[PDB]
RNA sequence: CGCGGGGUUAAGGUGCCGGAGUGGACGCUCAUCAGACUGGCGCUCAAGCGU
RNA sequence: ACCCGCACGUAGACGUAUAAGAAUAGGCUCCGGCCUCGUAUCCUAGCAGGCGAUUCCUCCGCCGGCCUCGAAGUGGCCGUCGGUAAUUCGCGUAUUGCAAAGACACGCGCGGGAUCAAAUCAGAUUUC
């Protein structure tokens, strides 16, 4: 027995993006949402058939918000000390390797976040198994 | 063909008899039912003659007004109850009736019973 | 209006120490239930006698149950129908086992012919045609005569509206 | 335990939820045939030699009438018909020995060198087969005193044309 | 946590009321009437019932 | 009561032109293939002259410019107006109209593949049982006659031909039937006759 | 040679989703069983499994045929029509498609 | 008027498009472009009108 | 049509069986009689359906002959061969254990070569 802990089942109460309106027509226009202004937007007067905006009654549940669907919670590790950050914390947090973290770096956080019982979510990064 | 007139005894919906007591409208009919067989017995009131199918059997003098204990004669005198036994609809209804009651293995039966009975006929009709 | 029933409607003004022991005014009212006998019931005597819901009370509501409802019986009925120009006096005869069969097809008769509304029609009085010849509707003195029997040609089979595709083409000799 | 507990991992409190004895339907009476609806055996009539519990049911077709083993079927699965054979010299302590619920249960070289190979297909049994036998001969005997019945037990049931499951007297 | 109905749960209504167990089983919910000949309705009734 | 069939013929004499569309579209979106044979013989309640001059008006609606594209195409055959019939009734802007309405074969007569088969008749939309009999009507191929179909008497002398050739069906079938009732009559004389009561008593 | 067919299951037809005239919900579907015409005939498939079998292009456990399971919840109308709730759901060409409504779980 | 699951309704509807009755009782109406508490198809012992 | 090389196997089958018409104030028929009701008729047994019998000349299917079908094309008779519970058995159906990648054959295709018959512009291209 080594997982997450016992948690409540994980909800999505919606899994797709909050797209900005009239974004997929102009390259100008970035995905990222911004809420309509304009008076006689559909969009900002919510009718039938259009996007929907973000509210807060989309939100997710407290015990199990920011939680990776293994149960664990992402912990961003730049060396060995911050994995050791987790020693008693091994079941509600896995460790995530900094993007910028050299190749011997990891191999001494993999082996330690093993030893201590830690998940890895990159530890197919660039290393390699040697026999 | 046939005509509503007292003495008419006609069968409703639910397999059952019941005798034209006197004719109310075009379209409704006082009747009433005295029977022995709990099937075919019917409570005496309005029946629409929508939800009615007229039977050949007449009651021959049936005074109209008659009330129950009277029909109640007449019905033992004639013989409704045989002459509805001995009919094509009632014949058909026992047919339906043997027919709904069947099992799994009652309906195995009728099905090997059947094909003895058509390899019978099919020698029956080579002889043809 | 429904399964109308005939209700017995007993009612009289509050006493008072001036007036005391009124007269206890009765009146036969065809209603679905007893809260539609009792508001007609006043505003009839807001009408008639000149007293109201307010200074009055009910005495009793009782139904009139059909003494033979197993018998075939002749009704008139006098009614006073309030129209667009004015009102007017009829009298219709109607072929039912009861006082409540009769005045339900009223109801309807008038509903279809002559357009007419629960609160538009005054039921004057409901008698029953107990001797001969009282009727002198031609439809009902046709079903009144000497040894009546008539066929049911074409008779439309009752088919299920479930039932799309029928293999034989039906008859109507039945 | 051995561990003081490491994690501040919440115990279950407890659950007021008894296990109380299934109560079967009315029509699921020893002998009673039974018509499956599922499985590999599905469509075959086979008589209840005895209701189990949580639902299952020991069955048997006789194998030498109908190929159906000596095996169990959830109730849910399972249609029961009119007919009820007489289970009248069926030894009711085999009926109770194979009724027990661990009746149907079951790194080296040769662990290397079998991965990847297809696992062969095991045959029954010395003892099962016996049993089998045993729970058969009397079954045979009483079915083949029924009239008809052999022939009706061996053939599959399936529904034809016309036929409504609502409308039957199974 | 968790409202339960007391005409569905019969602990729930054992608990709120004490009388239910004795309720149902003495049947005061099926109690019979007074016993004896019932008198016939005045004839002074009918008359005024079926007037004109 | 209610089945599911592979495709279910309709002889389409003495039936209502709506109403029998009404079911036909109902069994089209429904999943259920439909032919319908005899299409001149559909009927139209009221008079000819009401339904001649609401098609007269239907042949009025004509676009401004060239009959080629987009314009109310008039088809008089009475199969393209039992179609329309349907059509205007199944959502035919949808690829489900589409498919729908592709399950459809309406026909003039009963072609060769139809004349093996039997055909059904719907109580529904029949004008026997839906017309009042002192209430009047019309028939679609006469309709089609007066408005300019081209195809009338041909398809009449198929027809008694056809008719001639159900002539000899029942002639055979009547001969048939004189075996058959006979092999039934001399079964019953070698009946062997447990079996017999067996099926009296369970009905067959 | 036995010559007959096994079918154990009731023939029915996905007539469309629950919906109103411009709203529609995929999550419960309306289907129509062969031979169920009132709600009292209706009431006995009730909890009965169905199940939409297709082939689609490619083998994947060494068939083509693909199936998605569900169950017959309430009857809808009078005319023994059932609503029926699949695990996802059915697709929207399936409308007027052949389904089979199976005879489990039993209570006869 | 937060995001969902189940149940029940309001106004409006149940011939098809369109989910749900070619439901039931009583009458009337054939209109050479009836009428629709009609949008189209179409409907006439209605799929119209009054209850 | 051949020669080399390469590649892949259903808007909804599960018994997806059923031919006059004509009328609905009548029709059918054995000439006895029959009709609200297609709530009917056929067919429905065996490892997803085996072996050997006992026993039946009943049914189905494939090829030839005789003829039949044109409307948008098909069926009958005879003959050959194969299978064939109408009746009765001895064998195998299991641990798939309470429902959820081998070989052969037949086809549709390509990438080149030349094989007929043609088309377009002796000589260039294209087409099953």
């Amino acid at each position: 027995m080594v997982a997450a802990k016992k948690h409540v089942p994980i909800v999505k109460k919606r899994t797709k993006r909050f797209m900005r309106h009239q974004s997929d027509r102009f390259k100008c226009l970035d995905s990222a949402w911004r809420k309509p202004k304009g008076i006689d937007n559909r969009v900002r007067r919510r009718f039938k058939g259009n996007l929907a905006m973000p509210s807060i009654g989309y939100g997710s549940n407290k015990k199990t918000k920011h939680m990776m669907p293994s149960g664990h919670k992402a912990f961003l590790v730049h060396n060995v000390k911050d994995v050791e950050l987790l020693l008693m914390h091994n079941r509600t947090y896995a460790a995530e390797i900094a993007h910028n973290v050299s190749s011997r770096k990891r191999i001494d956080i993999i082996t330690r976040a093993k030893q201590l019982g830690v998940k890895v979510t990159n530890a197919k990064a660039k290393v390699t198994t040697e026999v | 063909w046939r005509r509503v007139e007292v003495g008419r005894v006609l069968k409703l919906e639910n397999g059952s008899l019941a005798a034209i007591v006197e004719i109310i409208d075009h379209k409704r009919v006082l009747a009433d039912g005295p029977s022995s067989d709990p099937k075919l017995a019917t409570p005496r009131g309005i029946v629409p003659l929508s939800r009615a199918l007229l039977t050949p059997i007449v009651i021959p003098k049936l005074p109209r007004g008659a009330r129950t204990g009277a029909v109640k004669k007449a019905w033992e005198a004639y013989g409704v109850d045989a002459k509805w036994k001995e009919t094509n609809w009632a014949k058909k209804q026992l047919q339906q009736e043997r027919r709904q009651s069947l099992t799994d293995f009652d309906r195995f039966k009728v099905m090997r019973l059947k094909k003895q009975r058509r390899f019978e006929e099919r020698k029956a009709l080579a002889k043809i | 209006m429904g399964r109308l029933q005939e209700y017995q409607v007993i009612g009289r003004h509050l006493p008072t120490e001036a007036n005391p022991n009124p007269a206890l005014y009765r009146m036969r009212i065809f209603a679905p239930n007893e809260v539609v006998a009792k508001s007609r019931f006043w505003y009839f005597l807001r009408g008639l006698k000149k007293v109201k819901k307010a200074t009055g009370e009910i005495v009793s509501v009782n139904v009139i149950s059909e003494k033979h409802p197993l018998k075939v019986k002749n009704f008139g009925i006098w009614l006073r129908y309030d129209s667009r120009s004015g009102t007017h006096n009829m009298y219709k005869e109607y072929r039912e086992t009861s006082r409540v069969a009769a005045v339900e097809a009223m109801y309807a008769d008038m509903a279809a012919r002559h357009r007419a509304r629960f609160r538009s029609i005054h039921i004057l009085k409901v008698v029953e045609l107990e001797k001969t010849e009282d009727v002198k509707r031609p439809y009902i003195k046709q079903l009144v005569a000497k040894n009546l029997s008539f066929p049911l040609p074409h008779r439309v089979p009752k088919i299920s509206t479930k039932k799309i595709f029928s293999a034989k083409r039906p008859s109507t000799f039945s | 335990q051995k561990w003081y507990p490491a994690e501040d991992e919440a115990q279950p409190k407890k659950v007021r939820k008894a296990v109380r004895p299934w109560t079967p339907r009315k029509s699921l009476q020893p002998g009673t045939v039974l018509i499956l609806l599922a499985g590999r055996f599905r469509g075959k009539r086979v008589v209840l030699l005895k209701c189990l519990d949580q639902g299952v049911l020991l069955v048997t077709g006789p194998f030498k009438i109908n190929g159906v083993p000596l095996r169990r079927v959830n109730a849910r699965y399972v249609i029961a018909t009119s007919v009820k054979v007489d289970l009248t010299g069926v030894d009711q302590a085999k009926i109770d020995e194979v009724a027990q619920p661990k009746y149907f249960t079951a790194a080296s070289e040769e662990a290397f060198f079998k991965q990847g190979e297809k696992p062969q297909k095991k045959p029954v049994s010395s003892t099962r087969a016996a049993d089998q036998k045993a729970i058969d001969k009397a079954l045979i005997a009483n079915i083949k005193k029924v009239d008809m019945l052999a022939s009706y037990l061996a053939s599959s049931f399936s529904l034809r044309k016309g036929d409504k499951p609502h409308l039957m007297k199974f | 946590v968790q409202k339960k109905n007391p005409l569905r749960n019969k602990q729930i209504m054992l608990r709120l009321n004490p009388y239910a167990s004795t309720f149902a089983k003495e049947k005061l919910g099926e109690v019979k009437a007074e016993e004896g000949k019932p008198p016939k309705v005045p004839a002074s009734f009918k008359e005024l019932l079926h007037e004109a | 009561m209610s089945s599911f069939e592979s495709v279910v013929v309709i002889d389409g004499k003495g039936h209502l032109l709506g109403r029998l569309a009404s079911i036909v579209a109902k069994q089209l979106l429904s999943g259920q293939k439909i032919v319908v044979v005899r299409c001149e013989a559909l009927n139209i309640s009221g008079e000819f002259f009401r339904a001649k001059l609401k098609y007269h008006a239907y042949l009025r609606k004509m676009t401004r410019y060239n009959p080629t594209r987009g314009g109310p195409f008039h088809f008089r055959a009475p199969s393209r107006i039992f179609y329309k019939a349907v059509r205007g009734m199944i959502p035919h802007k949808t690829a489900r109209g589409a498919a729908a309405l592709e399950r459809l074969k309406v026909f003039e007569g009963v072609p060769p593949p139809y004349d093996k088969k039997k055909k059904m008749v719907v109580p529904q939309a029949l004008r026997v049982l839906r017309l009042q009999p002192g209430r009047k009507y019309c028939t679609v191929g006469r309709l089609s006659h007066e408005v300019g179909w081209k195809y009338q008497d041909v398809v009449a002398r198929l027809e008694e031909r056809r008719k001639a050739k159900g002539a000899a069906y029942y002639e055979r079938k009547k001969l048939a039937a004189r075996q058959l009732s006979e092999a039934k009559k001399a079964a019953a004389a070698k009946v062997d006759p447990k079996v017999s009561e067996a099926l009296a008593a369970y009905g067959y | 040679p036995s010559e007959a067919g096994h079918r154990l299951y009731v023939k029915g037809r996905h007539l469309s989703y629950q919906r109103g005239r411009r709203n529609t919900h995929p999550k419960t579907s309306l289907i129509k069983i062969e031979g169920v015409d009132d709600t009292a005939a209706a009431n006995f498939y009730l909890g009965k499994r169905v199940a939409y079998v297709y082939r689609a292009q490619k083998e994947v456990r060494g068939t083509k045929i693909r199936v998605i399971w569900g169950k017959i919840t309430r009857p809808h109308g009078n005319s023994g029509v059932v609503r029926a709730k699949f695990t996802h759901p059915l697709p929207a060409r399936s409308f007027g498609a052949s389904v089979r409504i199976m005879l489990y779980p039993s209570s006869i």
